[PDB]
């Protein structure tokens, strides 16, 4: 079978997290689970695994009494709780399954592995975006071509995805990454290869994207009128 | 922790390449199995071979795993396209009580001949001023390979804060664009006489100045 | 009185309007005085200079517009009247003048650096011939050491 898992989750260093681990199919409730993570940096660990038919934990010892797993039997799916949220939680978890056998060493595989959820967590929460407009200098400009693009400044959380004239134009076009700020900020840009000689005939409008905040800020390039 | 893993591997495309995984004598010398696990950075690992006896199905017979007393090894014949990843040893530990993975090893030549980069500098807008800060970008695109330096100045002394750096990423046509950002404020925007940015790549070093006023 | 100008990091008359020098300038600049050859009695104008521009120029760029400068907010229509004035203008040089408005030669050599292999560059030095004595030499085939 396959197991299916959510996406990307922002939360707080003292919140508590939901994640859910679904399975499409059948033999969930009769194989153990367990969970592993994948940190970049450092090594993967496993915090624990857990029986779904008999609804037992067990955990490591290098964690303590924190956090907590829950399974359900009816609709065949488990959930993830984690409170008390530190700075290391940056990371990804993985929803694995744990076959047994029989042989002399009998250690313990996880053949089938989930998709991920990509947790991370730090200051500087959610808020309005500003969007600032750039357009090209007289000195910037030699040949028949010239640059201009949106900025998106000042906005969170991760992933966020830029248009151009609602997908009218593709050409030329290229998306920027973001970047850890020292206050906990992000920052992409977007510039696109327009000719000169159309920059007075048509507009050209960057549409941003923000489905965590539902924010959708139309801005319009004007030309500089000095140089 | 407990298990240490080569940071990487050197090899060639068409000849033999080993690990070694070596731990305790509590966790793999113990008697207890270990599994190999492919780390892809893009897609969740999978199960290559667990026991080293049995070939699971949908896994190509090339992987070999075998185990030497208290190290365990793993050998592949050829070097195709598919092993830019990560290596992990995993095995049963007693004195951790769970599953402990390994350190990882790194199967990845550069690969990457010279380019020409070329820079941008734009200075802020007027609607940015108000805003309380000075965003300085630094755009950097066509260049080949995506590891510049970025250096800022002021033409009296080198800037040391709000120096920031962002990954590139592959263009369409197999090239590489990164951006830089300055975190300043208008109070001494308008001081200062210029700024400008600095780039070395592979000795090739270019220089483009903004005047605000 | 115009060799001080070709340099990176000032504004004038000409060094902005006919050929700008840029930050990342790598040039190697001769100029010197054959006044002798280049100027002769009567009034010598045959070389010309621009000075009038609407704007900047990018540097390594030529300007070759005849165009009649505009400095009032009406069309002359190529005529020499008011609000307008031809931005190539005449030399005034002189034999007999004295140092700082003598025609000079001036030449601008730069170097290109790129993703290609030396062209044009020095080749290896000639050293000095030494004989009678124990030295290490290569004549083109081998790396032989000896008197």
């Amino acid at each position: 079978v396959q197991l299916v898992e959510s996406g990307a989750e922002v939360k707080k260093p003292g919140s508590s997290v939901k994640v859910s681990c679904k399975a499409s199919g059948g033999t969930f409730s009769s194989y153990a689970i367990s969970w592993v993570r994948q940190a970049p940096g450092q090594g993967l660990e496993w915090m624990g695994g857990i029986i779904p038919i008999l609804g037992i934990a067990n955990y490591a010892q290098k964690f303590q009494g924190r956090v907590t797993i829950t399974a359900d039997k009816s609709t065949s799916t488990a959930y993830m709780e984690l409170s008390s949220l530190r700075s290391e939680d940056t990371a990804v978890y993985y929803c694995a399954r744990e076959n047994g056998y029989s042989g002399y060493g009998a250690a313990a595989n996880f053949d089938l592995w989930g998709r991920g959820t990509l947790v991370t967590v730090s200051s500087a929460s959610t808020k309005g975006p500003s969007v600032f407009p750039l357009a090209p200098s007289s000195k910037s400009t030699s040949g028949g071509t010239a640059a201009l693009g949106c900025l998106v400044k000042d906005y969170f959380p991760e992933p966020v995805t830029v248009s151009w004239n609602s997908g009218a134009l593709t050409s030329g076009v290229h998306t920027f990454p973001a970047v850890l700020q020292s206050s906990g900020l992000y920052s992409l840009s977007s510039v696109v290869t327009v000719p000169s000689s159309s920059l007075g005939t048509q507009t050209y409008i960057c549409n941003v994207n923000h489905k965590p905040s539902n924010t959708k800020v139309d801005k319009k390039v004007e030309p500089k009128s000095c140089d | 922790s407990v298990l240490t893993q080569p940071p990487s591997v050197s090899g060639a495309p068409g000849q033999r390449v080993t690990i070694s995984c070596t731990g305790s004598s509590s966790n793999i010398g113990a008697g207890y199995d270990v599994h190999w696990y492919q780390q892809l950075p893009g897609t969740a690992p999978k199960l290559l071979i667990y026991g080293n006896s049995n070939r699971p199905s949908g896994v190509p017979d090339r992987f070999s795993g075998s185990k030497s007393g208290t190290s365990a090894s793993l050998a592949i014949t050829g070097l195709q396209a598919e092993d830019e990843a990560d290596y992990y040893c995993q095995s049963y530990d007693s004195s951790l009580s769970g599953s402990v993975f390994g350190g990882g090893t790194k199967l990845t030549v550069l690969g990457q001949p010279k380019a020409a980069p070329s820079v941008t500098l734009f200075p802020p807008s007027s609607e940015e001023l108000q805003a309380n800060k000075a965003t300085l970008v630094c755009l950097i695109s066509d260049f080949y390979p995506g590891a510049v330096t970025v250096a800022w100045k002021a033409d009296s002394s080198p800037v040391k804060a709000g120096v920031e750096t962002t990954t590139p990423s592959k263009q369409s046509n197999n090239k590489y664009a990164a951006s830089s950002y300055l975190s300043l404020t208008p109070e001494q925007w308008k001081s200062h006489r210029s700024y400008s940015c600095q780039v070395t790549h592979e000795g090739s070093t270019v220089e483009k100045t903004v005047a605000p006023t | 009185d115009e060799v001080r100008q070709i340099a990176p990091g000032q504004t004038g008359k000409i060094a902005d309007y006919n050929y700008k020098l840029p930050d990342d300038f790598t040039g190697c600049v001769i100029a010197w005085n054959s006044n002798n050859l280049d100027s002769k009695v009567g009034g010598n104008y045959n070389y010309l200079y621009r000075l009038f521009r609407k704007s900047n120029l990018k540097p390594f760029e030529r300007d070759i517009s005849t165009e009649i400068y505009q400095a009032g907010s009406t069309p002359c229509n190529g005529v020499e009247g008011f609000n307008c004035y031809f931005p190539l203008q005449s030399y005034g040089f002189q034999p007999t003048n004295g140092v700082g408005y003598q025609p000079y030669r001036v030449v601008v050599l730069s170097f290109e650096l790129l993703h290609a292999p030396a062209t044009v560059c020095g080749p290896k030095k000639s050293t000095n011939l030494v004989k009678n004595k124990c030295v290490n030499f290569n004549f083109n085939g081998l790396t032989g050491t000896g008197v």
